[PDB]
């Protein structure tokens, strides 16, 4: 993820002002979990949906 | 189209919900304890 650069799939985080700004760390563990979910795949065992 | 924030700044006081819910939860304590303490002392004054 380049600095000052927003990736395409980012999570967000409310700021005490009230809006939602792109957070980088909180959008990091989402996005690598994806990349993990893309090499090994993700399991949903015991989910109930 | 215009927005016109006639809000006094209540978007700045953070976590207003319980900040609100606390201000009144205290106003019932300070109200009811001076309801209960007042009546029993007046009741104390009726047995001595």
């Amino acid at each position: 993820i380049p600095r000052e650069t927003i990736p395409f799939l980012h999570l967000r985080k409310k700021t005490p002002a009230g809006d939602w700004k792109y957070d980088r760390q909180l959008s990091s563990l989402f996005l690598d979990g994806l990349e993990k979910a893309a090499f090994n795949g993700v399991t949903f065992k015991d989910k109930y949906v | 189209p215009v927005m016109a924030d006639l809000n006094g700044g209540l978007q700045f006081v953070p976590e207003l919900k319980e900040f609100t819910a606390k201000l009144r939860k205290e106003l019932v304590e300070t109200s009811e304890v001076r309801k209960a303490v007042s009546i029993e002392t007046a009741l104390e004054h009726k047995v001595v």
